[PDB]
């Protein structure tokens, strides 16, 4: 909930899916294309994702205070925004199938 | 013909690549194609050349068409199999290389034909697909037959050429360019702040 000395720990939860072109730090000469991001962060991602998957009632209001938890920081909040944007994008053609992730931007604000 | 396999393997194993292009093939050339169609279906995109020189045999033949719809089949499993930066680039030199040989063929004949998205392209050895009860799904025997003209080839070039522009200047997005939809992408080129890119795929579109 709170990160004090700036240690960026939430990171190891979350796993990139895309590399950030940010073309602004020209300043240190070793190019290493592609590590595999380790298989730590690879596990600790797949329980959050995990956590989210049929979801039920008595686990919808803890997993929302952890995602916000795991959302303080820059990054950690562009991740936590990448995944509840993942979660709705799997059904607009079928109306009759109430089938969406209710942890998902669509949900939250039709609701409101 | 189980020679010929035998032929075939072994020149490629020893990148012989020149001798399995020159042969005359009297007869053979269908079953060579097929051969070489099959070891190319079969193999990785990224670590063996097979449509590459499927397409160099049959440039050398003057076989523009089939040439064409071989770098087209090589572009179209680049995007569903191969999601890098580099397969993307893979993706539009083959689709680049399939309309400049169709710009080669006169415009009566330039045109490729595929199989429907959605012909389930049984691997050749891959198990009956059998239902719950155990008996053989019989064949769906209507594989639809589209045919691709000029146009339709420049579209699949424009949309992967815009996948490669947005993989190069965001190198992470690779991965979702290479499945999006035209609609998608220009979601994502908009989003990215590429407009002209964006504006051209509309207009092709």
């Amino acid at each position: 909930r709170k990160d004090p000395f700036h240690l960026e720990l939430a990171l190891e939860y979350w796993c990139p899916t895309e590399p950030l072109q940010s073309t602004s730090l020209m300043g240190s000469f070793l190019g290493v294309a592609h590590q595999r991001p380790p298989q730590r962060q690879v596990l600790l991602s797949k329980f959050v994702r995990q956590m989210s998957d049929l979801l039920p009632a008595t686990l919808y209001l803890p997993y929302l205070k952890m995602l916000r938890g795991l959302a303080s920081g820059p990054q950690c909040a562009h991740y936590c925004f990448s995944l509840l944007k993942a979660n709705g994008g799997s059904s607009a053609e079928n109306l009759q199938a109430a089938g969406g992730s209710p942890v998902s931007w669509d949900h939250f604000f039709h609701s409101l | 013909l189980d020679c010929l396999r035998q032929l075939v393997v072994v020149l490629c194993e020893r990148s012989q690549l020149q001798d399995l292009v020159e042969f005359p093939y009297v007869n053979l050339h269908n079953e060579v194609v097929g051969i070489i169609e099959s070891r190319a279906r079969a193999v990785d995109l990224m670590t063996h050349n097979y449509y590459e020189l499927l397409y160099a045999f049959h440039i050398y033949r003057h076989n523009y068409r089939k040439a064409g719809s071989v770098m087209f089949e090589y572009g179209m499993r680049l995007g569903r199999e191969v999601r890098t930066l580099r397969g993307l680039q893979k993706q539009v030199n083959s689709y680049l290389a399939c309309l400049n040989c169709l710009r080669l063929i006169r415009p009566e004949y330039a045109w490729i034909v595929q199989p429907v998205s959605g012909a389930v392209y049984e691997r050749p050895g891959a198990s009956p697909k059998r239902n719950y009860d155990g008996e053989s799904s019989a064949v769906p025997s209507s594989s639809q037959i589209e045919i691709l003209e000029l146009r339709d080839l420049e579209k699949e070039y424009v949309l992967a050429q815009t996948r490669l522009t947005l993989a190069k200047h965001n190198p992470s997005t690779a991965a979702i360019a290479g499945s999006s939809a035209a609609e998608e992408m220009v979601a994502l080129l908009v989003q990215a702040g590429l407009f002209d890119t964006a504006i051209s795929l509309c207009q092709t579109f």
